[PDB]
């Protein structure tokens, strides 16, 4: 199904001529239209750019609805999210193109045994081991983590 | 099931052969090790396992 | 041993 | 019942016969059987379940979306299941280029699309000849779009 | 050291020592870091040994921004294994793949006549009914792996910071001569997380060092050889297996060769052979390994002959070509083979300029040195953007194609060699067998004969590609005495260097300066100066034909000609690439001096490569040693601002001494307080650098001044003895730059406050205040002049490549521009002509008004539209020089001012629809701005002039015009020019007053650089 | 959130948790001061009361 | 006097290959 | 793990901030039971649009995107019908003036408890959305398909220089006989006039 | 290195490093180098042997 979406999605930017990095693992997709232009000679004719452009967004993006409703499938434009300088993929924010991981659910599950595993010696101190390489990885100077 | 019940009838067979077969080389390379025991049949019991 | 020690099923009002 | 018992109570399954009937006659009904247990750590009241599919359907599915992980997911760039860490991390920096730059000559704009039940609304003549083709390039033309 | 701790502790555990499992960490191997003001103790004792770490600006602020450098995540190597997807399971490998890649050990660290090899194959036999190979050597053990891939490390760390780093690993040459057994990978890591961790809180330019700490821990690798003295037959189980198992029939086996005895050159042209095969093989299946870095790696910059890689490259990139013409195009419509083979070879070679593991190899090194051996321009850039290095290649390439389109080509060494690297099948089929292919398809045309070997080599092809086998027929077209070498590309030329001069550099050229002097007492006059206007027109700027990186030494010569100032040593701070520094050196040859330039980094990706000297230190040749910094720059502060810069400068002055009698700063701010900045700290370090009879030049512009109330003059004067304001004649046509020279320094300062009223009866006197006309007559007078004097041949690119090379930028074909070019040689007395058929090509190519098609052709687009204004412009800019039009000028003016009138239509008449553009009508406006591209437009004017060489022309004739139009196209001529394209109604002075012009957008993709190694 | 008894054994336990962490935090002042160059200083969680 | 020629949507797409008729080699 | 970092980003009023948006979820969850995760499920999303609208700061001359906006204000009016807290817990997150905060508060959707899950309106939902009749039009699919084989043909010979389709079954006057037999690939002149 | 769990501080700069049985030794030897105690020395020379 994500294949189907994915060849929707290049047919429908072929046609608008539009170009689009894509990111997908099935019912979560982030679809990301790229623009580039010139230097403006004032703020007049940069506004007008930039309504060009959200306006050449909202027409592919009309256009991926009528793709996905003539295969069945809805896509409900008052909740889809739409951002020049913030992305979100799997639970993982993008603030101004910078990756930044959520810490405080990973120490939220300190001595969080898994399923089917007891409180042991080497079972409570991997809720803490992992989740602070995991802190470490998403996150600059590892100081913290070690704290 | 003919295929586990064979893959662990050549492990109770063909194990202690291999290990010694593994130790008799000289210099020892453990990761060729490894990777001989897993190119083979017993990999097929040691998946299961 | 042989029991949870965390929330690892649903949660339902039908035994209580 | 559990896979690894029943792996070693049944017989062995031979993946070319098993193919092979399933891509001339399908399977009967007593293998079409499917259970459901709902989530667990959810804030809905309505309630998303599990899926307990039967011995044969489970294997099914199982190496076909095996076939399709290892075969024809690679041609398609955003689906991120065979990635890892790195390479999702490489993805994610492609498209949120154009974020964060203090500049208006490059811009990119996201789009993140809710589908409204994207698992329930697909339907058999929405993706029949998709997955024709695939059963085509496997060499069980009939096998994918029986689903 | 904990690597032998290890070792012995396994022997102790274990019984018997251990090999291809113990790995050094970086932890002790390099220890902590060693920043570079601090006077970096091991520098001293050992060389390059180390991994080096920049950061121009600091870790401050994370989190605002992405940065502008790229990032280094770690190996390629996947994990099979991610939080991001737990569900998932880990990805296994089939046993049939994981033993049948044990026989990549055959002959690795096994012995086929051996008793083990034999257990190996009956493996094999055993759990599969199908019943000695290559040779490999010089390669880690622990880099092992059937059941994974060897991982290497990967990143810890987020890649906030890592886009603010960059990191340099070939800083390690002397670790190059030998094989250790240490990772690469891992210690750049650690350098990049350390010096985050050590220098968070900094906000200006950092430079870290990484040595060798403990030298133990090196462990070179040894050639060991694994063996047993016992049978293990294992059953066969193929009969009891079938049922989960579902379903290698042939391989060419070649020979070995004496490899050390082969001189550098064959080993060079072999290695660049193999590389540029696979290049080819690769991208013409649009694979993204074309793009690593094991294609190209930096290990053998300095190890590798330069004419020999180069060449075994085009003839490698060649045979690729050869073996996918016949999986194009149809041998039945085919003829004229060698044409398509030119063709894939252009393709290669313009997809190879713009790979960054491939500029990189060829940004500093004996490659670089090679490429240079052609006349071509100097980079006007800091370490050479990618652009900058691809045009350099393909001008080589194209000098080196020269001989190719004569018809008569044909390798150097009819003997072939192979690598590890590129060992296997779908590389040796097609590798041997484009022998027969080159022979059959570069002569001139084909017969039945090679239409059916043809037909048989591409159903070959797809035989090989495909794993499928081969009969007994297709013998005849296989290379035979093809040879193998053990090591691998970057193993393999490890051979030694042999043999500098300086070239002829006669009296460059000069000219003429105005001056306006300022006097400084007490009495505070008022600031009253007309502000100048901001009128920009390369014309001055094409006329200067020795375009080393710019045209800013006939400047600083002429102010030095025109002031007597002489300097033993100097410091120029602000220049490009050593421009201005090259000019001050080879205007005095017993003269050393200081360089300073900001590096520029976001256009030049950088693979591992440090930074490149200045390019502009070429013009010396091997006389470089007189630039004290041209080497070491790069690891140093730079900013003008920061007073470590100057502290920099004062050290070098210290342990070198200099006894600087002269201070260049030439730079273009962007912002007043950088200015205020460089101004301040140059009022606090002048009295410490400079002698009391010393100079200084400080760059400035009128407008600065008149808007600005603290500046320069209010700073800088009063310090100084004697100062004046000067300008050039070799200066920009209409602008406000002005030179602020200062000879002497004062003790003490009693005369603050300059005199601004005897400027005002002299600010005016300045070239943006005079009319285009005055400016018109200065340029002619300057063209006049013999700009190109004194300068050798080896740094002028030929006017007819040149004005080729122009050509097939702007949309013209390769041949037709050729050809075009040529006939500029043929007959230059009559080159109006030429340059108006050049304008016309050049409009017929990007807008054909001749071609009838059947459906409406869609309007013009951004550089099919930007174009056609810019070489218009840029040529009528010369007409009007060469022919005194004025008004045409003003015209070229005003449309770089506003904008350069296009309006498209679409006709339609019997075939249906035709394009057609004018410059007055209401059309469909395509109307483009051309302001930040007068670079082109002054490219344009340099070619010409190139080509004139002061000779006079002749007239226009109509006649010559036509009759070179008709060998383009017959229906192409003045007539057909006038009615549907609008470029006459432009030379005639009939434009669109309105400027209709929008600002330019497109939906294109963000190029987002980083790697894997 | 409530505030209606005595969190005696909740302040022993925290208090212990400081003391006993203090003893190790000398472990990572070592190789913070080693590996960096930023030597830092172990802060009690009671200093916000 | 005088020289010698005298009369008597808003966002560009993102696409707007090969070469061999372009060069002509020669021989002899 | 917020207090007396070495990396100053979280004070005691931030704290403070965190738990006054805990105390206005329990008071929602003291008045209704288990009919308030409909409402505290819209936790994640404010936050959302708390990180775009701070995002803009930097490049704010882009227009709007009032979609996400408008919905998340109109979901907010609606369960004010129901329990008023929302309105506070919506006013709160947007007080925020950091983005540390207000991912530490994306990251604790999960920290005001768990429903108790009435599977009857699920399994009523789930046949219901399954068994909903569809128009579909069946020319889409088989040029997605097309599609699909396409770019599988293109890859399969660019690798290994081959179709893996049979010309003997082909037509004779097909344009892809040629290109077959003789390993080649159509000119993207002559793959136009053969679409879907 | 003869341990149960409590994984060492080196495993924060690579992520995926081959070698553990070294990355423990240079990290005790590391804090032996640069301790300012004997305790912590007479048990980096322990943890490792
Ligand atoms: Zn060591
Ligand atoms: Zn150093």
């Amino acid at each position: 199904w994500t294949i189907l979406n994915l060849l929707v999605i290049q047919r429908e930017a072929k046609i608008r001529n539009t170009a689009v990095k894509v990111l997908a693992q099935g019912d979560n997709q982030v679809i990301c239209t790229q623009y580039k232009t010139k230097k403006s000679r004032n703020v007049v004719e940069l506004q007008g750019a930039l309504n060009q452009m959200v306006s050449n967004n909202e027409k592919i993006m009309t256009a991926i609805k009528i793709g996905t409703g003539k295969l069945g499938l809805l896509i409900n434009d008052d909740e889809t999210m739409q951002s020049a300088d913030y992305l979100n993929y799997g639970k993982i924010p993008i603030f101004r193109g910078v990756i930044r991981g959520l810490e405080t659910k990973r120490w939220s599950r300190v001595t969080c045994v898994t399923n089917d595993q007891i409180p042991t010696c080497a079972n409570i101190m991997s809720s803490v081991s992992t989740n602070a390489l995991t802190v470490a990885h998403f996150a600059e100077n590892p100081i913290n983590a070690m704290i | 099931n003919q295929v586990i019940k064979d893959a662990t009838i050549y492990l109770y067979h063909e194990e202690d052969r291999l290990r010694s077969f593994l130790w008799s080389i000289n210099p020892l390379f453990p990761r060729f090790l490894s990777e001989f025991k897993s190119g083979t049949f017993l990999g097929v019991a040691d998946g299961l396992i | 041993n042989h029991a949870d020690y965390n929330l690892n099923s649903p949660l339902i009002s039908d035994d209580i | 019942k559990k896979v690894l018992q029943t792996m070693l109570d049944t017989k062995a399954t031979n993946w070319k016969e098993f193919l092979k009937e399933i891509d001339e006659k399908g399977l009967d009904d007593d293998d079409l059987i499917i259970g459901l247990k709902g989530k667990e750590r959810e804030l809905k009241l309505a309630g998303r379940f599990f899926s307990l599919m039967s011995w044969k359907l489970r294997e099914y599915f199982v190496i076909t979306e095996y076939l399709i992980k290892t075969h024809f997911v690679p041609m398609f760039k955003g689906l991120t299941m065979a990635d890892d860490l790195t390479a999702v991390i490489k993805k994610m920096l492609d498209s949120s280029s154009g974020q964060g730059l203090k500049s208006y000559e490059a811009i990119c704009i996201a789009n993140h699309i809710d589908y409204e039940k994207w698992n329930n609304h697909q339907r058999k003549l929405s993706n029949g000849p998709v997955f024709r083709v695939m059963g085509q390039f496997l060499g069980y033309p009939s096998l994918i779009e029986r689903t | 050291c904990s690597a032998t701790h290890a070792d012995t502790l396994r022997y102790k555990s274990w019984g018997r020592t251990v090999i291809g499992t113990t790995v050094p960490h970086p932890l002790e191997m390099l220890g902590p870091q060693h920043r570079k003001e601090t006077p970096c103790a091991p520098c001293n004792t050992s060389g390059f040994n180390y991994v080096s770490v920049h950061c121009p600006d600091g870790i401050h602020d994370v989190f605002s921004s992405r940065g502008p450098l790229p990032a280094y995540l770690g190996s390629k190597t996947s994990e099979s294994t991610s939080i991001l997807q737990p569900w998932e399971r880990e990805s296994k490998v089939p046993l049939i793949k994981r033993a049948t890649r044990l026989r990549d050990a055959i002959s690795w660290f096994v012995e086929p006549d051996s008793k083990l090899a034999m257990t190996i194959l009956s493996n094999i036999h055993s759990l599969t009914g199908e019943e000695h190979g290559f040779k490999r050597t010089g390669s880690a053990l622990h880099r092992f792996s059937t059941s994974r891939m060897s991982h290497g490390g990967f990143a810890s760390q987020s890649t906030a910071a890592l886009t603010r780093l960059m990191a340099t690993t070939d800083t390690m040459r002397d670790l190059g001569d030998q094989n250790f057994d240490f990772l690469f990978q891992a210690t750049l890591l650690y350098a990049q997380i350390t010096t985050t961790v050590a220098r968070d809180g900094w906000i200006t330019s950092c430079t870290d060092h990484y040595h060798i700490a403990c030298k133990s821990c090196l462990r070179p690798i040894e050639e060991i050889t694994l063996d047993s003295s016992m049978d293990y037959t294992p059953p066969d189980v193929s009969h009891v297996l079938k049922t989960w198992r579902n379903g290698e029939i042939k391989q060419i086996y070649p020979l070995e060769g004496n490899w050390k005895n082969l001189a550098p050159a064959e080993q060079s042209y072999q290695v660049g052979r193999c590389i540029g095969f696979l290049y080819g093989d690769l991208a013409y299946r649009k694979s993204t390994h074309a793009e690593d870095s094991s294609l190209f790696p930096l290990s053998i910059q300095g190890r590798i002959r330069g004419r020999g890689f180069l060449k075994g490259l085009l003839d490698g990139l060649m045979r690729a070509s050869c073996c996918q013409v016949i999986h194009r195009r149809s041998l039945a419509h085919l003829k004229r083979p060698a044409n398509a083979v030119y063709g894939g070879l252009i393709y290669l070679i313009d997809k190879l300029s713009v790979s960054p593991p491939f500029l990189s190899l060829t940004r500093s090194g004996p490659i670089r040195d090679e490429l240079e051996t052609i006349p071509h321009k100097i980079p006007t850039s800091y370490p050479t953007s990618n652009r900058d290095m691809g045009v350099i290649v393909r001008n080589y390439f194209k000098y080196q194609c020269r001989l190719i389109e004569k018809g008569k080509y044909r390798s150097h060494y009819s003997q072939l060699w192979l690598f590890s690297d590129v060992l296997s099948i779908d590389f040796i089929g097609p590798f041997s067998i484009s022998t027969t292919l080159l022979q059959i398809l570069y002569k001139p045309f084909l017969s039945g004969k090679d239409k059916n070997e043809l037909r048989e080599l591409a159903n070959l092809s797809s035989l090989l590609r495909s794993g499928e086998g081969w009969e007994d027929i297709h013998v005849k077209f296989f290379t035979k005495d093809i040879l193998l070498c053990p090591e691998e590309i970057r193993h393999a030329c490890k051979f030694g260097i042999a043999k500098m001069s300086y070239p002829p550099w006669g009296r460059e050229s000069r000219g003429t300066i105005t001056t306006i002097p300022v006097y400084y007492t007490t009495t505070p006059y008022p600031k009253m100066l007309e502000m100048p206007p901001r009128i920009q027109n390369p014309l001055l700027s094409g006329i200067r034909l020795g375009q080393l990186p710019t045209g800013a030494h006939y400047k600083i010569r002429s102010i030095l000609h025109g002031m007597g100032i002489h300097y033993r040593d100097f410091l120029s701070c602000g220049d490009g690439s050593g421009g201005m520094t090259a000019a001050l050196l080879r205007e005095n040859v017993h003269s050393r001096g200081i360089f300073n330039s900001l590096l520029e980094l976001s256009g030049s990706v950088m693979r591992g490569a440090s930074p490149e000297p200045p390019s502009a230190l070429e013009t010396l040749g091997g006389d470089k040693s007189r630039c004290v910094n041209g080497e070491t720059c790069w690891e140093y502060p730079s900013d003008l601002c920061d007073p470590r810069t100057w502290d920099y400068f004062l050290r070098l002055k210290a342990g070198l001494g200099l006894q600087i009698d002269l201070i260049v700063m030439d730079m273009e701010v962007r912002d007043s307080s950088t200015s205020l900045k460089i101004e301040t700290n140059v009022r606090n370090y002048v009295h410490r650098i400079l002698d009391e009879q010393g100079v200084l030049i400080y760059k400035t512009y009128g407008t600065y001044i008149c808007e600005s109330e603290k500046n320069a003059v209010t700073i800088l004067g009063p310090m100084f003895k004697t100062v004046d304001l000067v300008q050039t004649e070799f200066s920009s046509s209409q602008t406000s730059e002005v030179y602020m020279v200062c000879k002497g320094l004062k003790k003490l300062i009693d005369e603050p406050n300059p005199d601004w009223s005897s400027i005002n009866e002299s600010w005016k006197n300045l070239y943006a205040f005079q009319s285009s006309e005055q400016e018109f007559a200065r340029a002619k007078k300057v063209s006049t002049y013999f700009t190109l004097t004194g300068i050798p041949s080896q740094f002028i690119p030929d006017p007819f490549v040149n004005i080729e090379t122009m050509l097939q930028i702007f949309g013209v074909p390769t041949g037709v521009s050729h050809a075009a070019a040529l006939k500029s040689s043929d007959r230059p007395a009559d080159l109006l002509t030429i340059s108006l058929f050049y304008m016309a090509i050049i409009s017929y190519y990007n807008i054909n008004h001749i071609r009838v098609g059947p459906i409406p052709p869609n309007p013009p687009s951004d550089g099919i539209a930007q174009n056609v204004g810019i070489a218009i412009t840029g040529i009528s800019f010369w007409l009007s020089l060469m022919e005194k039009d004025i008004p045409l000028y003003q015209q070229c003016l005003a449309v770089i001012q506003q904008s350069f009138p296009i309006r498209w239509e679409a006709v339609s008449v019997k075939g249906g629809y035709k394009q057609k553009w004018s410059t007055r009508g209401d059309g469909l406006p395509k109307d483009t701005r051309i302001s930040d591209s007068l670079a082109p437009i002054g490219n344009w004017i340099r070619s010409l002039e190139l080509v004139r060489n002061q000779v006079r022309l002749n007239p226009f004739n109509e006649i010559l015009f036509n009759q070179l139009c008709r060998t383009v196209d017959n229906h192409l001529k003045w007539s057909n020019l006038r009615r549907n394209t609008g470029m006459i109604e432009w030379i005639n002075r009939r434009i669109s007053k309105e400027d209709r012009s929008i600002l330019m957008l497109k939906s294109d993709l963000h190029e987002e650089n980083s790697w894997r190694d | 959130m409530s505030d209606n008894h005595d969190a005696s054994q909740g302040y022993s336990f925290l208090h212990e948790v400081d003391k006993e962490a203090e003893i190790t935090f000398d472990v990572v002042e070592t190789f913070i001061r080693g590996w960096g160059n930023k030597p830092i200083e172990y802060i009690k969680k009671e200093r916000w009361t | 006097t005088k020289p010698s020629y005298f009369q008597a949507e808003q966002v560009e797409g993102f696409i707007q290959d090969y070469a061999d008729e372009e060069v002509d080699v020669v021989f002899t | 793990s917020m207090v007396c970092r070495i990396d100053n980003l979280f004070s005691e009023q931030d704290i403070f901030s965190l738990l006054n948006i805990y105390r206005i979820g329990d008071k929602i969850v003291e008045r209704q039971g288990n009919f308030s995760y409909d409402l505290i499920k819209m936790v994640e999303p404010i936050c959302n649009l708390k990180l775009m609208k701070l995002a803009r700061e930097s490049r704010p001359l882009v227009p709007q995107f009032p979609h996400f906006e408008n919905h998340i204000k109109t979901s907010v009016d609606e369960g004010a019908k129901i329990d008023r807290g929302i309105r506070f817990l919506h006013d709160q997150i947007m007080s925020v003036k950091t983005v540390d905060l207000t991912l530490v508060i994306y990251g604790s959707f999960r920290h005001w408890g768990h429903p108790f899950i009435d599977y009857y309106t699920g399994l009523e939902k789930l046949h219901s959305q399954v068994t909903m009749k569809k128009d579909i039009d069946v020319s889409y699919a088989k040029a997605l398909a097309s599609d699909l084989a396409r770019i599988v043909l293109f890859q399969q010979f660019n690798d290994h220089k081959k179709w893996f389709v049979n010309g003997d079954l082909l037509p004779h006057d097909h344009p892809f006989k040629s290109h077959v037999k003789e390993n080649t690939w159509p000119t993207a002149a002559q793959v136009q006039d053969f679409g879907d | 290195i003869g341990g149960v769990s409590g994984m060492s501080l080196s495993r924060f700069l690579i992520r995926a490093f081959p070698d553990p049985v070294t990355e423990s030794l240079s990290f005790w030897r590391f804090i032996h180098v640069h301790a300012r105690s004997e305790h912590l020395k007479e048990m980096s020379a322990v943890f490792g042997n």
